[PDB]
């Protein structure tokens, strides 16, 4: 109730700084990835 | 009538070769033999993308 809020609040705005970081990355990893996926087969790993 | 389908090319087939081909062309693309579409994306739902020929088949 009083030393809690003093270190969740540093935990809370660093939730956020990778929630901006995130929230970039989001719109990229759907965009990057082609949509019309064409068939393939790996052959070998 | 031999002269006047003639001069059609200039007025009435540039909006038949438009909508007949330029429509069916477009993006490296009534009886149906033959389908292509290039990099198609559409948000699963009417996707289609699908390639008749052979080679890059689709699903």
């Amino acid at each position: 109730i009083r030393i809690f809020r003093s270190e969740l609040q540093r935990l809370s705005h660093e939730n956020n700084v990778m929630l901006e970081k995130i929230k970039d990355n989001k719109e990229k990893i759907k965009n990057n990835r082609q949509l019309p996926y064409l068939v393939a087969n790996v052959v070998e790993v | 009538l031999k002269q006047t389908e003639n001069d059609l090319k200039d007025i009435e087939a540039r909006i038949k070769e438009k909508a007949g081909v330029k429509e069916s062309d477009t993006g490296l693309a009534h009886p149906l033999q033959v389908a292509r579409c290039t990099k198609i994306i559409k948000g699963e739902d009417a996707k289609y993308v699908i390639n008749l020929k052979q080679i890059a088949k689709f699903v």
